């Protein structure tokens, strides 16, 4: 339904949004730069 | 109401009506917590009394007074001097928000502590009531019995206890391809995630027992481990589970795979081993990689679609006399046709290569080499009029050979590792001549080839005393060879032997080509070679320089690190020799093979920036990152370079974007045919200049390479591993604007996109449709279209095993595997 | 301007999950109206596209009746505030519809509009106490004192920013009224307001 | 003192102007319209 | 610019693309006319490049021994108030100039705005420089007076 | 089945909803930072763009 089986939902967005986080670390590498560059 | 009552009870020394306070001071605690924040002192007075049972009570109140406040790290230090009355609060509709910041404050703790000791379970840098929370949490996970959650907060916390007992009770057998399954997760999770080298070590080698403890399992994934590891041990053993077995298809399949996958320094010990153990001859002869490679060799013999009157158009509108553009035409062509041994390339342009002298006839002899690439067998045989000793023209063409010769037999050169030295120990008594020097020169980079990760230290021995000759054009050709026969090696004597005789030579090109020979020889090692890159990059000299941008690009390759990444945007843009500022920019792309989508939202900031050598960097660099798979917003940076005017960015951009639509349609991106039609203009003009002419004609030439049987594969998918040698193959392309012979090494970044069935008892937009086509075994299959491939339920040849699902050798079991059913014969076969 | 069971249509075409109720009692009081609860106004959910479409939400494959639960709220409350009257019907939209939101977590999208709910509330309970001296507006009012606060920290758990600013006006101005000014002075001080 | 405080104020206002300004920028490159 | 000989045999033959092989070089042509002629009938140019050690740079960027005597050493006091005179007035009269291009500037096309109520030259971008270059000359000037005026008594 | 307002059936589908916020805060406070830095991020580079 939309709220059977609440913890399959929970596991699926915590697990990914883990893996894009470390991608999210590059982004404030190129923040970081920018700021250096003008 | 008022906290005003609450203070008064504080006030007043009765014991029974303080011991009642903290009572009414707790229940309207998310009422009153600002008011009564200005008085708490008292309660930390009462806390330090004994008088009271209700120290924890007292205690309690300062916790949610302090979230409240808007400071969570004392807030978590009073909920642990409370005790108890927080697993109440895992289960309330209101307050959870004490408990959640404790989670978060372990995180902190760990990573610090793992660094420095594994252990830290016995530290006491950990509280024990800090521990309690953390570790109940994740098993509250399991409760709600869903998996991921506890793997995947326990690798943050850097737990190897509670990792090593979820996975352990995982097993549980109503399926052994449900364990496997939870097993994959974390083995990604681990690797793309941490960068903690340490922590990741454990993880891996932990998963490989818990496979092969079921029968039943995958060794697709037992060997993924193996790989990233490197540790040879664990492969003796995965060879002796399957020893046990006696199971033929398992253990020819996972060799094929492995030798692709695995570096090839890590074979050489592994066969060594095997021969100990009691094995079979069959399975030493393809850990070799010679019957690999020619499996290799007939799927391109058969497939290979290239225009023969698109190498007369070009071969019209450039001259054989003008030099620069006889050039790119023999490597263009060379590229077209690479991979199986054509002679159609000769006889085409048969009087056309005559015409042509100096370094251009130099590129058309070793072009050969990348036509005839693979064909080991005929290796010598074909190349062999071209030898020193059978031919004596031209001593362009007596090089030429033995580079041409070093492709042929690049990473299966075991035997013709002494056949080139025989000639370079001969020359390295010369003083030389430049005669000798041309000779000299084609045999110290077909060496490098030959002896590439072998580890010969007579090859590096040999080379060195070529470079002690101090030869115009040898001492270059004799330092990158070393790079590469040492690649990964990571010598002290060699890192200092050649950093310093960039200041004893005298030539340019000898200084340019060791400073980048560096760079071959601390692949992989990131941080342990942090120290050389550092003076690299403090030399005052330019060359040293831009060899020391490359380094990094090869320590640091396909991980995503931040250092890697920063020092090369700041020197690029922070320096003023535009040497050093193109390579650097072409290093982020090696750096973030891995992670190849952030990279064109990093890069766009580079290309907008107007310098010539600034722009002509960041387009190789897109080259790299999506060569293997295509992104739009990759393209589009690229499209105002092949609209500057300025050549060299031109002839950049339009090799980059055959990079990275190397065999990709126009049913399949709808940008095919207008980039395509933009190289075919180029090459019709005249009018248009001689830089130009030279980098379209190249790229044209890579827009069809292999005869689009290939595409670049930087990283496989067979295990999910980086794959070495497509980086050796693009680094050394990128040193052609400086030297043109040193183009041909794209070569080694060509991999088969095909699927090679072979049974195993002789060893002989958004697409999908929900019609399928049938597809022959051993046709040019692309990586995106192996996962539209399912076997069909009741074939006649089914996968061993459950298929990988991506390009490679996969053995089949024949349901009858002895009848005579036609059969594609082999290039093995052939001969005998 | 137009009608007054024109909120009644909509709440009971929507699968509601006690919402309806709540509204009908309102209406019977001031002379009922059942008309439009007929089918056609009481057995579709309202076209749409697979959101909330009416085969998908009786089918229960779907049931996205959340963000519709909080529209319904705004709705009766705002037409209380409308009509201008006061005591017991505002008596009875603040004890249906504060647990109803505290039974479950919001996601921050749902959050932000039940800070628009906790303002109508307090308003019509304000005015209330100040219609008129009364021994039972006066033991209400430390009720409302309580629940205002636990909103506040709920909205501070998520750090949404509009939520807990509105929240903040809403402390200030009960403070102001009930010259409890020296309870104010420690809450100004704690204070990091948002301007975002 | 007098003329150090209205410079900073000042310059609080260009900061002011740096977050709101580009922020709605970078949303039209996002965004399909070409 | 600089030349070399090359025997006029070889340039029948075509032997002016040899001397362009391997590498892209920094190839281009900063003079033709008089200098395309005489290639193509005699020479190979080169390009230059400049050779220099680092003990070298440092002599060539040093060029002042007033390194150290230029923020305590200043200029006199009435020529900064002539300067801040002479600056106010000039941004006072680009403003005039700039209101009566900014009482209307929102019709369409900006081109049509830039002929008609003068945005020749933008008298926005014409201020901007014109501030930023007396703003950052006082600040050090002020900063001069006040290190000498505090630390030598 | 259950609602997504309210969970349906107390501790069975509202137990899941109690060990929740420890999920979730985890990521909120990741989305926050990145939300704000992605702006800034893409805000600084109009800027070096333009000069």
């Amino acid at each position: 339904n939309n709220n059977s089986a609440l913890s399959n939902v929970n596991s699926d967005i915590y697990f990914k949004l883990k893996k894009l986080e470390k991608e999210y670390e590059l982004l404030t590498l190129q923040e970081d730069y920018i700021k250096d560059e003008q | 109401t008022t906290a005003a009552p609450l203070l008064a009870l504080l006030r007043e020394n009765q014991d029974s009506v303080k011991t009642y306070a903290l009572e009414s001071i707790n229940n309207v605690v998310d009422q009153l917590w600002s008011e009564i924040s200005n008085e708490l002192p008292d309660i930390e007075a009462l806390y330090d009394d004994d008088t009271f049972s209700d120290r924890e009570m007292a205690a309690l109140i300062a916790s949610k007074v302090y979230y409240n406040l808007g400071e969570y790290e004392s807030a978590v230090k009073y909920a642990l001097a409370a005790k108890d009355r927080f697993d109440i609060d895992e289960k309330s509709q209101f307050v959870e928000t004490i408990v959640s910041k404790s989670i978060e404050m372990y995180v902190q703790e760990a990573s610090k502590q793992y660094t420095k000791d594994e252990q830290f379970y016995t530290k006491d840098i950990i509280d024990p009531k800090l521990t309690s929370i953390f570790e109940r949490m994740i098993e509250k996970c399991l409760k709600a019995s869903e998996l991921k959650l506890a793997l995947g907060i326990a690798l943050e916390g850097y737990r190897l206890d509670i990792i090593e007992s979820a996975l352990k009770s995982k097993l549980d057998q109503d399926s052994t391809s449900e364990n496997v399954k939870i097993i994959n997760y974390l083995l990604t999770l681990a690797i793309t995630t941490v960068t903690n080298s340490k922590f990741r070590s454990s993880i891996l080698r932990k998963s490989f027992d818990f496979l092969m403890n079921m029968p039943n399992c995958d060794y697709l994934t037992l060997n993924k481990v193996v790989v990233n590891l490197n540790d040879a041990g664990l492969a003796l053993q995965l060879f002796k589970k399957l020893k046990e077995e006696n199971d033929e298809g398992l253990s020819a399949q996972i060799a094929f795979d492995l030798v692709s996958s695995a570096s090839q320094q890590l074979l050489e010990i592994l066969v060594t081993e095997l021969t100990a153990q009691g094995y079979d001859p069959a399975l030493l002869n393809i850990l070799s990689g010679l019957p690999t490679c020619d499996y290799y060799n007939t799927f391109l013999l058969n497939n290979k679609n290239i225009d023969i009157g698109l190498l007369n158009k070009s071969k019209s509108s450039l001259d054989g006399k003008f030099s620069l553009f006889h050039t790119a035409v023999s490597v263009a062509n060379g590229f077209m046709h690479a991979g199986t041994t054509d002679n159609s390339f000769i006889k085409a342009n048969l009087p056309w290569l005559g015409k042509a002298q100096n370094w251009a006839k130099f590129t058309a002899t070793a072009s050969l080499g990348v036509i005839h690439k693979g064909n080991l067998l005929e290796g010598k045989k074909v190349m062999a009029p071209y030898l020193p000793g059978s031919r004596a023209s031209s001593r362009f063409i007596k090089g030429g050979s033995l580079y041409g010769l070093g492709l042929i037999y690049a990473g299966f050169g075991r035997d013709t590792t002494d056949y080139l030295k025989n000639i370079i120990v001969e020359n390295s008594g010369t003083s030389g001549d430049e005669d000798v020097d041309v000779l000299l020169h084609g045999a110290s980079l077909g060496i490098g080839l030959a002896a590439m990760g072998s580890a010969n230290i007579e090859v590096y021995e040999a080379l060195k005393e070529v470079l002690y000759n101090d030869s115009a054009t040898s001492g270059e050709a004799a330092a990158l060879g070393m790079g590469l026969c040492m690649l990964g090696t990571g010598k002290p004597e060699a890192i200092h032997d050649m950093f310093t005789y960039s200041q004893e030579t005298q030539h340019g090109n000898i200084t340019r080509g060791l400073a980048v020979g560096l760079a071959l020889i601390n692949y992989g090692r990131q941080e342990l070679a942090d120290d050389l890159i550092t003076k690299m990059l403090a030399s005052d000299e330019s060359l040293l320089r831009y060899g020391g941008a490359f380094t990094i690009a090869l320590a640091y390759a396909g991980t995503g690190n931040n250092s890697a990444v920063k020092r090369l945007l700041h020197v690029a843009v922070s320096d003023s020799n535009d040497d050093v500022r193109r390579a650097a920019v072409i290093a982020l792309g090696f750096v973030l093979l891995r992670d190849y989508t952030t990279v064109p939202r990093i890069v766009q900031l580079l290309s907008k920036s107007h310098n010539a050598h600034v722009r002509c960097g960041t387009a190789f660099a897109l080259g790299i990152a999506c060569a293997g798979k295509g992104l739009q917003s990759a393209i589009d940076v690229l499209d105002p370079l092949t609209k500057d005017p300025v050549d060299f960015v031109r002839q950049a951009a339009m090799i980059a974007l055959s990079m990275i639509l190397i065999q990709q349609t126009e049913k399949l991106n709808p940008q095919v045919a207008d980039i395509n039609k933009n190289f075919l203009s180029v090459i019709t003009n005249k009018h248009q200049e001689g830089l130009a002419k030279f980098g379209a004609c190249v790229a044209q030439g890579i827009m069809n390479a292999g005869g689009r049987n290939v595409t670049i594969q930087l990283e496989n998918a067979d295990t999910g591993t980086l794959d070495t040698k497509s980086v050796v193959g693009l680094v050394m392309f990128s040193q052609f604007w400086y030297w043109f012979p040193l183009a041909h090494f794209l070569s080694l970044s060509f991999t088969p996109t095909t699927v090679i069935g072979i049974r195993g008892s002789d060893q002989a937009k958004n697409k999908y449709s929900s019609k399928p086509y049938k597809v022959d075994n051993m046709t040019r299959i692309l990586p995106q279209q192996s996962r539209y491939i399912s076997f069909i339920k009741d074939d006649r040849f089914v996968p061993v095993r459950k298929f990988k699902g991506n390009n490679g050798v996969v053995v089949l079991r024949d349901r009858e595997p002895k009848e005579p059913v036609a059969l594609i014969e082999t290039v093995r076969q052939m001969k005998d | 301007e137009l009608l007054n069971a024109e909120t009644l249509c909509f709440t009971v075409n929507v699968l509601y999950p006690d919402s309806s109720s709540f509204k009908k009692n309102l209406l019977k009081f001031i002379t009922s109206n059942h008309k439009s609860s007929v089918p056609g106004s009481a057995e579709l959910r309202n076209s749409y596209p697979a959101s909330f479409y009416s085969v998908n939400t009786e089918k229960k494959t779907i049931e996205v009746t959340a963000e519709i639960n909080c529209f319904m709220h705004l709705l009766v409350q705002l037409f209380l505030w409308d009509s201008k009257e006061l005591e017991q019907l505002v008596e009875f939209n603040r004890k249906v519809v504060i647990p109803n939101l505290l039974c479950y977590y919001n996601l921050r999208s749902l959050n932000l509009i039940n800070a628009k709910l906790w303002f109508y509330i307090y308003l019509s309970h304000e005015t209330l106490a100040r219609s008129s001296e009364e021994i039972n507006s006066d033991n209400q009012n430390i009720i409302l004192r309580s629940t205002m606060m636990k909103f506040l920290k709920i909205a501070s758990l998520k750090h949404d920013n509009e939520t807990k600013a509105m929240l903040i006006n809403l402390i200030l101005r009960d403070f102001l009224n009930n010259g409890e000014v020296d309870s104010a002075s420690d809450f100004i001080s704690k204070l990091e307001y948002p301007h975002t | 003192q007098v003329f150090d405080e209205r410079i900073k104020f000042a310059n609080q206002l260009h900061d002011e102007y740096l977050v709101s300004m580009r922020y709605p920028e970078d949303k039209k490159t996002q965004q399909n319209e070409k | 610019d600089a030349f070399r000989l090359i025997d006029t045999g070889a340039l029948i033959n075509n032997l002016e693309p040899r001397q362009t092989t391997s590498n892209t070089g920094l190839l281009n042509k900063a003079n033709i006319q008089a200098l395309i002629h005489g290639l193509n009938r005699h020479y190979y140019s080169l390009n230059i490049d400049y050779h220099k050690t680092a003990k070298e740079t440092k002599m060539l960027m040093n060029l002042h021994k007033e390194q150290w005597q230029s923020g305590l050493k200043m200029y006199d006091y009435e020529e900064k108030e002539e300067s801040n005179l002479a600056a106010t007035k000039s941004m006072v009269k680009i403003a005039e100039q700039y209101s009566k291009r900014i009482e209307e500037e929102k019709e369409l096309t900006e081109e049509e705005l830039k002929t008609r109520y003068v945005g020749r030259q933008d008298p926005k971008k014409h201020l901007s420089e014109t501030a930023d270059e007396t703003l950052e000359n006082n600040i050090v000037s002020v900063l001069t007076a006040g290190v000498n005026s505090v630390a030598i008594k | 089945m259950t609602a997504a307002v309210t969970s349906s059936n107390i501790v069975l589908e509202t137990h899941e909803s109690g060990i929740k916020p420890y999920f979730e805060q985890k990521i909120q406070e990741t989305e926050l930072k990145i939300r704000s830095k992605t702006e800034n991020v893409r805000r600084l580079e109009a800027q070096r763009n333009a000069l």
